[PDB]
RNA sequence: CUGCUGAUAAGGUCUUCAAAA
RNA sequence: AGCUCGAGCAAAUGACUCUUAAUCAUUGGG
RNA sequence: GGUGUACAUAUCUCCCUGUCACGGAGGGGU
RNA sequence: GUAGUACAUUCGCAAGAAUGAAACUCAAACGGAAUUGACGGGGACCCGCACAAGUGGUGGAGCAUGUUGCUUAAUUCGACGGUACACGAAAAACCUUACCUAGACUUGACAUCCUUGGCAAAAUUAUGGAAACAUAAUGGAGGUUAACCGAGUGACAGGUGGUGCAUGGUUGUCGUCAGCUCGUGUCGUGAGAUGUUGGGUUAAGUCCCGCAACGAGCGCAACCCUUAUCGUUAGUUACAUUGUCUAGCGAGACUGCUAAUGCAAAUUGGAGGAAGGAAGGGAUGACGUCAAAUCAUCAUGCCCCUUAUGUCUAGGGCUGCAAACGUGCUACAAUGGCCAAUACAAACAGUCGCCAGCUUGUAAAAGUGAGCAAAUCUGUAAAGUUGGUCUCAGUUCGGAUUGAGGGCUGCAAUUCGUCCUCAUGAAGUCGGAAUCACUAGUAAUCGCGAAUCAGCUAUGUCGCGGUGAAUACGUUCUCG
RNA sequence: GGCCGUAACUAUAACGGUCCUAAG
């Protein structure tokens, strides 16, 4: 039957929110949850071949701060520096002039298991009409090879072009999903073939977290260094 | 908050959502300008709310 | 008819009676929470997504 | 398709007259959950039985319940068509149940006046073996003599 | 422990493929 | 009226369903 | 009486059942 | 299949027996054996408010709301057994609105790409106006065009238009039931089987023994929240009858000890304990079935419209009405009606708001007007207790319907808001065949709060507390 | 022995309802 979002479920109890910020008023609550969901699509539907595996955003009464988590950020930074100032701009519009922007870029380390690239990259794959099972199967062995547990993917609609929707899941490891303080990353994302929409749902588990806390840690960022600029 | 989850029918079907504002209070007597110099680099972290009233 | 409805709603009116909440995200007219103005539909997403700070699922 | 059997809860004496019989009927006259309203009717209705027969409450109302009490039951049983009576011994504790029952159910039906009076009435009738509880159990227990033959068989 | 207990319009998806990683 | 004595069939249009049948209404047609 | 002589059949409403029939409750028509 | 039929022949008193085709038609056959499911008015075992034992209802009346049908210019569309019908819709007078009538518009109400300038868009006042829109005004923030304000300009924008049987996402149901599989190995020519069946124990494919199986994954359980006792931290805006209360951390309950029997899991009883053997409640819902629901939250393949199926506005409509069904409220009453005095909650909410007090009014409310951005101020607790009166009647029950006078919101209350007062006083006296919910603070019953909301016969939805029951012998029957 | 209705071109009625008789 119809599952939980593995997220949602977890969310305040192992998981930290991804915008952190108190407004003044109603009026203002829901001016500042619009914005900050068109940076975050901005962010994840265009400049997409870098990989930005989650931005979280962070505002006070009048100054907005972004953390983009990105696995190649040189296509952000652009050449000496150049893209970063297009995409300054767009934010400083999509906001607004009076406020203070202090956007920060992370190289995110460990890239291989985090949801949201695996899924970005397997949509990719789906769009370029490369194979399915290939496709799943090379996406699968990687994630396994990155040194992490069970990863289960599911991939439904209109499959290979046919006309009648089927889906095709592959599970490789313990996935408890059930389990609230195993470390389970949930991604989804839409393939758009010529033949309509693919949609992929990617669980990675990476481990159990048997340090009580509302994280405030960093989630597989940490194995190699995570120190990247463009603040102030 | 309760929200129905389904898009269009079976409005039995609905889940909940939370949202605490958890309160604390703290008074000082004195504090003078020996402290306050001092209180102002504390930076408090965005989650936090102060309504200090003076 | 929803491009033009929702333009409609973002401008002002003659009359203030004439004045709906919509939601911002996407048009949906009815059942919008006037506390995070959204709908119920994409409130959940939002919540599910960790967009909305604070708001997690209740046990009570 | 249980295969487990029901705990009992206290019945708690009674805090006046010290019999738990008293507190039972309370209950099952029980209506819209008030309890102070319940206990007012008994009380009265037990003055009533004083200022009228000029003996004790209690006794009185043990010597209706003890009369009124039923011995058999017919429980239905349907094979083919219709259902064949089975009679079976019943429980003391369902036995003054069914007393209690039958008692506030003929209690609540009488032409007179203040439910009060209604059941002090009721109870000084079935006192003397002459009442429609009464009437309930003979019918009940010619039943059973009736149909004493099918009593060997039950399930 | 043998009461009674009758019927249900037509045609239809759904496996594309292992060549292989 | 196309047929049997405005009626009922026949025909058509829609509703209905994955599509039909059946059904539902409407309907021209002396 | 709509059909055979107030009756039955038939008609309508509600139960029954996945649905229909059967079955049960009620109503009306010379 | 025709068909053991027809003709001819032999036997027989007769029924008939023996012998026995073809024309025509199909791609297979009431073919054989075996396998996996489903089903059985076939057995064995086990579960669930399923049956049983009780409580209170529904079907009968009036009203609110939804639906079917019919009507209409439209009565927008969707949901249709369980799993639709107080459902989408957590607010239809205008807007919403997608429908009808009518007045107006065309790279358009909204957007990008391009050649191009910015020395505007608003808002409001005049006249025409049902308003859209037109002719004139203050010509406007700003920052030289940043955003936006434009001209030119063709790609195009736009669609709540069709297809949920092309889809993504989300959801109902079996069902919080205990199942669904895989790797290696073995058996079988093969589908396939084993493990998953067998014996004990559970809510459990929970665990332990047995065993051609050895392991593993999802599901189960625990980890998460809350209620029940206590310690510590802190004492204002709580308490201030001094240790309640609020909220962080922690202790506590682990079949931990004991007796019985079992190989072992484990089952039952006792002790201490606030709590005992999943302590109560919630979140948590496997593979899949119903081509289940949604193109009308959103996104999207394909088809269709492109001076119209796109856009603005005014009016009407979604509120109709011989009827039928579902879900609820109010009752048919002395366990009560009316009047007076009066005690005891929790949770939540509040600066276009909560509104204390006072004055006015028969009252809805009006005016004045403090307090509160809130453990501080505000949102009257009712059932309950006592007293008075009614005295079993279609009534001092019951309030429908109807006429009149007022209050509030709002440009605007006729279609179509609700409240108060006065007046009238339908049905209904316990509801046929047949059905629903519920196993303790549960059913029943009484109030309070919030969401959407200018206002709303929400009697609906989501929450909170006060009083507070009856029954479970058992699986013969009934549904799953 | 009668009467009435009834099958997806028409036609008919395998079938159904009913009155009477000793039986049709
Ligand atoms: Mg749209
Ligand atoms: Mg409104
Ligand atoms: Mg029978
Ligand atoms: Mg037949
Ligand atoms: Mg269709
Ligand atoms: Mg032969
Ligand atoms: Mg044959
Ligand atoms: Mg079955
Ligand atoms: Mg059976
Ligand atoms: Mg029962
Ligand atoms: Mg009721
Ligand atoms: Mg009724
Ligand atoms: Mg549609
Ligand atoms: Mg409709
Ligand atoms: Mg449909
Ligand atoms: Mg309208
Ligand atoms: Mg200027
Ligand atoms: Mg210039
Ligand atoms: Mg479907
Ligand atoms: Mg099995
Ligand atoms: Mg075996
Ligand atoms: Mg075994
Ligand atoms: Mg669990
Ligand atoms: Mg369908
Ligand atoms: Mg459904
Ligand atoms: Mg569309
Ligand atoms: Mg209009
Ligand atoms: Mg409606
Ligand atoms: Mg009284
Ligand atoms: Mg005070
Ligand atoms: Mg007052
Ligand atoms: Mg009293
Ligand atoms: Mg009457
Ligand atoms: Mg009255
Ligand atoms: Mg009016
Ligand atoms: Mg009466
Ligand atoms: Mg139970
Ligand atoms: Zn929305």
């Amino acid at each position: 039957g119809q599952k939980v979002n593995s997220n949602g479920l977890r969310f305040g109890i192992n998981k930290n929110w991804i915008s952190r910020w108190t407004a003044n008023s109603h009026a203002q609550t829901a001016k500042w949850l619009i914005e900050d969901e068109k940076i975050r699509n901005l962010f994840f539907v265009n400049y997409r071949n870098a990989q930005v595996s989650n931005v979280e955003i962070e505002r006070t009464q009048a100054t907005v701060d972004v953390f983009v988590y990105a696995a190649q950020p040189a296509f952000l930074i652009g050449s000496e520096n150049k893209n970063i100032q297009k995409i300054t701009k767009q934010i400083k519009q999509i906001i607004g002039r009076t406020t203070n922007l202090d956007l920060t870029i992370n190289e995110i380390g460990s890239p291989m298991l985090s949801a949201r690239i695996i899924a970005r990259d397997l949509a990719n794959a789906i769009e370029a009409r490369v194979p399915l099972r290939t496709a799943m199967r090379q996406s699968l062995i990687k994630v396994l090879k990155a040194g992490a547990n069970g990863i289960k993917v599911l991939v439904s609609g209109r499959l290979n072009g046919a006309e009648i929707a089927r889906d095709k899941m592959y599970i490789e490891g313990n996935m408890p999903l059930s389990t609230l303080r195993a470390d389970i990353d949930y991604a989804l994302e839409k393939a758009q073939t010529t033949y309509g929409v693919i949609g992929v749902k990617v669980w990675i588990n990476r481990g159990m977290i048997y340090t009580k806390g509302l994280n405030r840690t960093p989630a597989h960022i940490l194995h190699p260094q995570k120190k990247q600029p463009n603040r102030q | 908050i309760t929200i129905i989850r389904s898009p269009h029918v079976d409005k039995a079907s609905r889940e909940q959502f939370e949202k605490n504002r958890h309160k604390r209070l703290m008074i000082l007597v004195d504090v003078n300008q020996g402290a306050i110099d001092s209180l102002k680099r504390i930076k408090i972290p965005v989650g936090v709310t102060l309504r200090f009233s003076k | 008819a929803k491009k033009s409805l929702k333009v409609k709603q973002t401008r002002i009116p003659k009359f203030a009676v004439r004045a709906y909440t919509r939601c911002q995200r996407c048009g949906r007219a009815r059942a919008v929470l006037s506390h995070f103005g959204v709908c119920r539909l994409c409130f959940r997403e939002l919540a599910y997504a960790g967009a909305i700070p604070g708001v997690k699922k209740a046990s009570w | 398709m249980r295969k487990n059997r029901a705990p009992k809860r206290t019945v708690l004496p009674d805090p006046v007259f010290n019999n738990t019989l008293v507190t039972r009927i309370i209950n099952v006259i029980m209506e819209d959950g008030k309890k102070g309203l319940a206990q007012r009717i008994l009380y009265g209705a037990f003055d009533l039985i004083e200022q009228r027969t000029k003996e004790k409450p209690l006794t009185v109302f043990e010597r209706a319940v003890g009369n009124v009490m039923p011995r058999l039951e017919l429980r239905v049983r349907r094979i083919a068509g219709s259902n064949y009576q089975v009679p079976t011994e019943v429980p003391q504790d369902r036995k003054i149940a069914l007393a209690l029952r039958w008692i506030a159910m003929f209690a609540r039906k009488r032409h007179e006046k203040t439910m009060l009076e209604k059941i002090a009435n009721e109870i000084i009738d079935a006192s003397n073996n002459t009442g429609a509880a009464i009437k309930k159990k003979d019918d009940t227990h010619k039943m059973a003599e009736a149909n004493k033959a099918f009593a060997h068989m039950r399930w």
